[PDB]
RNA sequence: GAAACUGCGAAUGGCUCAUUAAAUCAGUUAUGGUUCCUUUGGUCGCUCGACUUGGAUAACUGUGGUAAUUCUAGAGCUAAUACAUGCCGACGGGCGCUGACCCCCUUCGCGGGGGGGAUGCGUGCAUUUAUCAGUGGUGACUCUAGAUAACCUCGGGCCGAUCGCACGCCCGGCGGCGACGACCCAUUCGAACGUCUGCCCUAUCAACUUUCGAUGGUAGUCGCCGUGCCUACCAUGGUGACCACGGGUGACGGGGAAUCAGGGUUCGAUUCCGGAGAGGGAGCCUGAGAAACGGCUACCACAUCCAAGGAAGGCAGCAGGCGC
């Protein structure tokens, strides 16, 4: 059906090839994924080898990763921001690899806060009235709260990180082919990557 | 062809088999095995055509249908299973043992082993291999993956295993001044002594074999098997012990024999 | 099978790296020579 | 000066944002004697397609042609001469084939007339499957 | 119940077709009016309609509900049990066992 | 032991040469850029949380349809290595975080140094992603192993609800040969797409290719994978008197054949290897492998049987008939 083959098309010095043959199987070809943002649907596509290929048609999860400590979560992926090949690509908000997503920046705020014993986001009079995040955040013994202050040295978060977090969401990467293996995994922008797109989607915005 | 052949015609057939014309229009194409299909003994063929036990290939399938015949120490009922180099045929109810070694020509010679000798073999370790545990493995010529070998043993070394159990007793290394059958190319069969080995890195490397007579031969490193430390090998050879001399001298040595017949 | 291949690995492998170790204090032991023959 | 195109340049090996409190460079001797050059180790450029500093193994062939155009991005058309030898008349006739083979950044400054050394690899595009791997000043061009 | 007989052609009425025509269908494995011979084999079936109407031969019917008066033909007597329970489980259900 | 369900095979073999002129094909190399039924060998209490489960169907029994075919509708009965659903084990812990609390020695005292350790969460291989370290190997890995933080497709990876012979070994105790099956690994059989060089006549074919892919760059899509294969946005390129582009072949390529002093010329549909096709094109199901035609679905050409509503086609298989 849909033919990837070589001999359709015309060699190096533009003269055209005749087919010596009919179109066999695997010069196969199938439709786009085209994976949009709602509830997971996942249908099978039975490949060559008897293999399977999951077609991600719907997604709303994601496993991306805050990269600069090794704090991977499952979180909620909300919308598409800019894609670098093709911008329809963006209206009709497709899920492909290595385009730009906003996540729920809450399990990665959750970690951050039980890990280092501070605050993240949560701006200047906060009302921290449940203060079981009070438990997360006080109420230790010695030398525990000795590992605690040791760790809280290195936990200064770069700016454009740390606004992201306070408006509760981050931009992530899809590092996976959610097409293929009906999975949209992922890295968190930082430093120099981060600052790079920030300037390509307000430029583009306008 | 849309999938896997399954019929080998009779000239198409290795040339190795010295199979007649006149017979029929196929071979027996071996069954997928250890060996390769060009390289292999197919059972039919070393049972009729060369011990000329039976006459037809049904009268082989009816042989091999009662459990008598055991390659490597296992019990083989398909009549094309690839028996190949190094393989132990052992024949309990006739009680005799064949190891299948090249001929000093670049043929297989059916050549009759002692029932001690006949317990091991020799295999050309292929790639060693690092499991999914640190468990390093080893695969061999005849497809063997032996996992746990010796911590010291490389790719182009020869290891004695064990038809029972299956495990590593000695080994020879991959060095200067070793014994090598020449298992592939124009001087199959040729037992000699590793003189050198030239690296080309790329390509594949040329190993330099020395004959008891002073005969210098070439072969890619591929085609070479090492069966003995020094000059002693630690199988039993044919009668020739891997010379071959020139045809000038098989003229000689068959008219010598000939007349001296009268 | 797989406790008795590895207990039996242990102790060939634990050889062969003594071996190595004896060669490792020669290793040293030619810095040494290198160092004041 | 670079990442010029939409998406974000990196070699995507290296890790970039270790918190602290230079960048470093990914490349590797691609095998059988060919000195991994200085604009490899020391440069800031990104490319996938090259030998030293990007996914592309040297495997196969080592061909030599002369450089006759450089007209193209990453790329250029080598010029590899040789004798074919008819066999009625025990004589030759001067053939050619022209190959367009991938240029990295690193080989700074090459000349149409210098003389290439191209190793295999996998198909890089239409008709692109080597890659220049040593670069040898044609006679002279001190000045 | 009307368990659905065949046209006047013989074309037998598929379920869940809801035409009174007669229509062409392409029918793989698991489908009513059809079986392959090889495995993976499809085939174009002229079938009949669900609707039941006027211009048939035959109509299935099964009695749901036995009723007031009783017919000589069928209620009279009764087939036997040709074969009973295979599975140890099903012979235990049937007869109401204990496990020992 | 017929029938039927299940499993496998039907992709090989056979036939013909219409296509096809760097295409096919031949030698030579690459997969460190892939898939692989079968075979052979590894793996299969590595995972920390039932002395055998479930509801359908065939053959069978019976009731039928239309003129017709290997068409099949309806009812009642029953199986599985079909189709589903699932424990118990070994199994007591181990490792990694978490961390009540605890005792110890020093500073009179804070602080300090190391020790034990409740509760909780996680765990195996494969799969997807991110980060750290540098057991075995290569000419060269972004290889193989190892470590940490998560994931796990409901159209769902594995972690035996299987069958046959021999019957045994102590107080209702107590295990060997095989058959079959399976995620992953190698191997065998391949296949696939690439590398270098190589082909007949033609100038009354000198310029050709491209904004609907022509040559390149970046990021995707798709595919078993590498790639303009195809999307989007960029760049102006690629080939040519060393014969491109176009046209012709009574052109499938090669091993080979006839003829020959030495050179050569002509042939090679034809039994071996490789390719392509099944009246002409196109599209697909099943499967490890098919764009299969002694598979299915259309249209074009032809054409058989009709109770006129419909049913069924494919000899360049072996024979054989007409036409030529």
């Amino acid at each position: 059906g849909i033919s990837r083959d070589n001999w359709h098309k015309r060699r190096k010095t533009g003269g055209k090839r005749k087919p010596y043959h009919k179109k066999r199987k695997y010069e196969l070809g199938r439709p786009a994924a085209n994976t949009k943002i709602g509830p997971r649907r996942i249908h099978t596509v039975r490949v060559r080898g008897g293999n399977k290929k999951y077609r991600a048609l719907r997604l709303d999860v994601g496993n991306f990763s805050w990269g600069s400590e090794c704090c991977t979560r499952k979180t909620r992926i909300i919308d598409v921001v800019y894609n670098a090949s093709n911008n329809e690509l963006v209206r009709t908000k497709t899920l492909v690899k290595n385009c730009i997503v906003l996540i729920d920046s809450t399990p990665y705020r959750q970690w951050y806060e039980s890990h280092y014993a501070l605050p993240l986001g949560r701006k200047k009079g906060a009302k921290l009235t449940p203060e079981e995040e009070e438990i997360l955040n006080k109420k230790r013994s010695k030398k525990i709260q000795k590992k605690y202050d040791e760790r809280k040295k290195n936990a200064k978060i770069s700016s454009l990180l740390e606004e992201q977090f306070q408006q509760g969401k981050l931009l992530a990467c899809i590092a996976s082919r959610p097409g293929q293996c009906g999975r949209a995994d992922g890295y968190v922008l930082e430093g120099k990557e981060l600052e790079f797109y920030l300037r390509k989607i307000k430029a583009r915005k306008g | 062809a849309r999938g896997p052949k399954k019929h080998l015609k009779r000239v198409a057939a290795p040339k190795h088999w010295m199979l007649d014309k006149l017979t029929g229009v196929f071979a027996p194409r071996p069954s997928t095995g250890p060996h390769k299909l060009r390289e292999c003994l197919p059972l039919i063929i070393f049972l009729r055509n060369k011990l000329k036990y039976a006459l037809t290939g049904d009268e082989v399938k009816k042989i091999c249908m009662q459990r008598f015949i055991k390659i490597d120490g296992k019990v083989r009922a398909d009549i094309t299973y690839p028996a190949g180099f190094m393989d132990v045929i052992s024949i309990d109810k006739t009680g005799e043992n064949f190891r299948l070694i090249y001929d000093t020509k670049g043929r297989f010679a059916v050549h009759r082993i002692t029932p001690e000798e006949a317990k091991y073999k020799l295999c050309k370790v292929r790639k060693i291999f690092v499991g999914t545990k640190g468990i390093p493995h080893l695969v061999t010529h005849d497809a063997r993956t032996i996992r746990y070998p010796d911590p010291l043993i490389k790719v182009n070394d020869t290891i004695q295993i064990d038809l029972e159990t299956g495990k590593i007793t000695d080994f020879i290394k991959f060095d200067t001044g070793n014994l090598c059958m020449v298992t592939g190319g124009a001087n199959l069969g040729r037992i000699g002594v590793i003189t050198n080995r030239e690296r080309h890195p790329g390509s594949f490397d040329v190993v330099h074999v020395k004959d008891a007579n002073g005969n210098s031969f070439a072969t890619r490193l591929s085609n070479i098997f090492v069966i003995g430390k020094g000059n002693k090998p630690w199988i039993s050879l044919p009668r020739g012990k891997g010379i071959r001399l020139t045809i000038a001298e098989e003229r000689d040595k068959r008219l010598a024999a000939k007349q001296s017949s009268g | 099978k797989n406790k008795e291949e590895a207990a039996e690995y242990a102790k060939l492998l634990a050889k062969r790296m003594k071996e190595a170790k004896e060669k490792r204090q020669e290793q040293i032991a030619k810095r040494r020579r290198l160092s004041s023959l | 000066d670079i990442q010029t195109e939409r998406a974000y340049q990196k070699q995507p090996t290296i890790f970039q944002n270790k918190k602290r409190v230079k960048l470093p460079r990914y490349y590797k001797n691609i095998g059988l004697g060919f000195k991994t050059p200085k604009e490899a180790i020391e440069g800031t450029y990104i490319d996938k397609k090259c030998p030293f500093t990007g996914n592309v193994s040297i495997r196969g062939r080592i061909l030599s042609g002369v450089v006759t155009k450089m007209k193209m991005q990453r790329t250029i058309v080598i010029r590899r001469d040789y004798l074919h030898y008819i066999r009625k008349y025990n004589r030759f006739e001067k053939r050619h084939k022209n190959m367009s083979v991938h240029l990295s950044p690193c080989f700074r400054d090459v000349q149409i007339g210098d003389i290439v050394t191209v190793g295999e690899c996998r198909p890089l595009s239409k008709t692109v499957r080597f890659n220049v791997l040593k670069v040898t000043k044609a006679a002279g061009t001190k000045k | 119940r009307i368990s659905g007989g065949n046209d006047k052609q013989g074309f037998p009425m598929k379920q869940g077709v809801l035409t009174h025509g007669r229509v062409r269908l392409l029918l793989s494995k698991g489908h009513s009016c059809y079986r392959p011979r090889r495995t993976g084999e499809r085939k174009r079936k002229s079938v009949r309609g669900c609707i039941v109407d006027a211009n048939l031969s035959v109509l299935n019917l099964v009695i749901v509900k036995k009723g007031e008066k009783d017919i000589p033909g069928l209620t009279d007597t009764t087939v036997p049990r040709r074969l009973g329970p295979k599975r140890a489980s099903r012979i235990r259900k049937l007869f109401n066992l204990s496990k020992e």
